[PDB]
């Protein structure tokens, strides 16, 4: 009949053998005859809800059901590129005598991330290289190599042979502006890691730079993003056309993921029941087995996103997709203050 | 103020400041390089 | 020369990882183990450490010291 | 300084009309196009980026009778709006209930 | 070696103070790797008083 197929059509993305069908969306007024697709405030706000599934200290995995990829997508670009953070931008050195070069040493220090909230600080604006206590953030790197005075007759193990060989992010100190020194309290601004190793000495060599710290967005420099990675992906829905009995059903549970598929007893026989298909990484072995190719159904349900943001550290996870949120907002409300203006 | 130049085998400053020719003050090595600078260069942290 | 500090391909901080890694292997480890200890899933992030040469332990022996 | 242009087409009475949008990119105009394409009375409606080296999008709307093509583009940006509202109030409220409950269980 | 069958120790150095490669190098000349196991002796026993 029509009205399965489409359904199945308009609700599944169907996982074939050489390719993926069902990939685009058409819930707009005029696709298919017998529905009604125009904008429905109630029936959206009827529906969407979410699920938190899995949280703990850098790390966030939750459910939204009843959203579109158009806007799902738009949250992950967000999260990547949008959320601004705190990164350094300028390294003033004086007496480098390191190996490290400058510039790779500059570099290196780019990308340590810092632990400030970049919610209390504003936009450095064009020039003014000397920034003031509302807009910039300072710390002082320092260190010497030399050789230890109590090292045994040894001489075989560099870490007994001299001190500060090894130059740890641990070593910078922050140097409070202005009245900073009371707005934070101790503790609060420094690197989030403090095992980076930044570089490596021997005894007679000196590394010693100042370096200022600014507010910008991962778009610009891939330095200033908050999220190791963001991604999404649909919720499988594996099915079975037919019962599957005996030996068979074993060779189905091997052919999936571990979780996914149990067999269980129910008169002295095994039957396979497709238990927690949330875990599938679709593998898509199945279609070697050529006798179990036309006893299972692989799909995808299109409205039901499952969401993984891990931060590196500048803010809880929970916070950054809270402002990856609000900046969709703030676009589309500085269009609208544009057109009444221009109207 | 006569000016440093670094030997390039012991590693001892010695001045030169005169056509003398190159040879270190302490061992016999014949290559000197100069010392680092003492004004401050800015990078880009990019 | 030294570790970077981000794995290229995601952005996963991989530049605290270096020692530790060369104490488990010491432990008479494997690389698999070794690497599925300190976390590192994605296979874009374990060719960081699986694949890297530590070219400044070898220079900084030509390097002058007194 | 005008972050938003209105090109008219050749001769039609503003309801074939294109918007360039500047410092945008797919985030926005994906989105937009989405929510736009769901009013019954858009004809046609979709973006393209000029060149790769700037920050533009050309949004397109035709509308079907002859109200003029800036009410559906009004209509699309308050909607997107509220939706993103909506989602907001209802993850956090979400984090908040599963914090509660992780201070509450196992203790 | 001596006292015991095979040296389950990989910080030798923390007694004897070299770096790792050194003992690495005093392992392989008479000693095999066994997989979480330490270093074993490389070949076995044999019946010394038959001489
Ligand atoms: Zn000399
Ligand atoms: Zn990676």
């Amino acid at each position: 009949a029509a009205s399965q197929a489409v359904e199945e059509m308009r609700s599944r993305v169907v996982l074939g053998e050489f390719g993926v069908r069902n990939v685009h969306t058409t819930d707009f007024p005029g696709n298919y005859s017998g529905y009604d697709d125009a904008w429905d405030q109630d029936r959206f706000e009827k529906n969407f809800r979410v699920d938190v599934v899995h949280m703990d200290e850098n790390s966030l995995e939750f459910d939204m059901v009843g959203i579109d990829a158009a806007i799902a997508n738009a949250f992950r670009r967000i999260l990547l590129a949008e959320v601004p953070t705190m990164a350094v931008e300028k390294v003033l050195v004086y007496n480098n005598t390191s190996i490290v070069q400058d510039e790779i040493l500059a570099h290196r220090l780019g990308l340590i991330p810092i632990h400030a909230d970049p919610r209390l600080f504003e936009y450095r604006n064009q020039g003014d290289e000397e920034g003031t206590e509302i807009d910039t953030l300072q710390f002082r790197l320092q260190v010497r190599c030399t050789r230890n005075p109590h090292a045994a007759k040894d001489s075989s193990d560099p870490n007994e042979l001299y001190v500060n060989h090894k130059v740890y992010t641990r070593h910078m100190t922050w140097i409070p502006l202005g009245n900073q020194a009371d707005l934070f309290p101790e503790g609060t601004i420094r690197p989030v890691h403090d095992d980076i190793l930044i570089a490596q000495l021997r005894p007679g060599q000196e590394i010693d730079l100042l370096m200022h710290c600014v507010k910008g967005i991962g778009k610009d420099h891939a330095k200033f993003s908050p999220v190791a990675t963001a991604s999404y992906r649909l919720l499988p829905d594996i099915t079975l056309l037919e019962p599957v009995e005996g030996e068979a059903a074993e060779e189905l549970s091997r052919c999936f993921s571990p979780g996914v598929i149990e067999v269980q007893e129910v008169q002295g026989k095994k039957v396979a029941r497709v238990a927690n298909p949330r875990l599938d990484t679709f593998s898509r072995e199945i279609f070697r087995n050529e006798k179990l190719k036309k006893v299972v159904r692989l799909a995808r349900v299109r409205d039901h996103y499952i969401f993984s943001v891990e931060s590196t550290g500048v803010l809880p996870p929970d916070v950054l997709v809270s402002e990856a949120i609000k900046v969709l907002m703030g676009k589309c409300r500085r269009f609208l203050d544009e057109l009444d203006a221009v109207q | 103020q006569p000016m440093i130049y670094i030997c390039g085998e012991c590693h001892t400053e010695n001045e030169i400041k005169s056509r003398d020719p190159i040879r270190c003050r302490e061992c016999g090595y014949r290559i000197m390089y100069k010392k680092r600078t003492k004004r401050l260069v800015v990078f880009d942290a990019r | 020369m030294i570790i970077p500090v981000r794995c290229f391909t995601c952005g996963k901080i991989v530049g605290n990882k270096w020692e530790a890694y060369l104490g488990l292997l010491q432990a008479e480890y494997t690389e698999g183990d070794a690497l599925d200890a300190l976390g590192l899933k994605r296979y874009c992030c374990r060719r960081m450490l699986l694949a890297h040469v530590d070219l400044i332990e070898k220079l900084l022996n030509y390097a002058p010291l007194e | 300084k005008t972050a938003l242009e209105m090109v008219q087409a050749a001769g039609t009475d503003r309801h074939c009309v294109t918007f360039v949008l500047h410092e945008e990119d797919h985030t926005l105009g994906n989105s937009l196009r989405y929510m736009i394409m769901k009013n019954p009375e858009v004809e046609f409606c979709g973006y393209t980026t000029t060149h790769p080296s700037e920050s533009k999008i050309n949004l397109r709307i035709q509308t079907r009778g002859t109200l003029p093509a800036v009410e559906p583009f009004q209509r699309g940006l308050n909607e997107l709006m509220n939706v993103c509202q909506h989602v907001l109030d209802k993850f956090e409220a979400s984090i908040k209930d599963y914090k509660d409950q992780k201070a509450s269980r196992n203790e | 070696f001596t006292q015991s069958r095979w040296v389950v120790r990989k910080e030798v150095a923390t007694v004897t103070k070299l770096c790792a490669e050194d003992v690495k190098d005093f392992l392989e000349h008479m000693a095999v790797v066994r997989i979480n196991k330490g270093w074993e002796f490389i070949l076995p026993y044999d019946g010394e008083f038959i001489k």
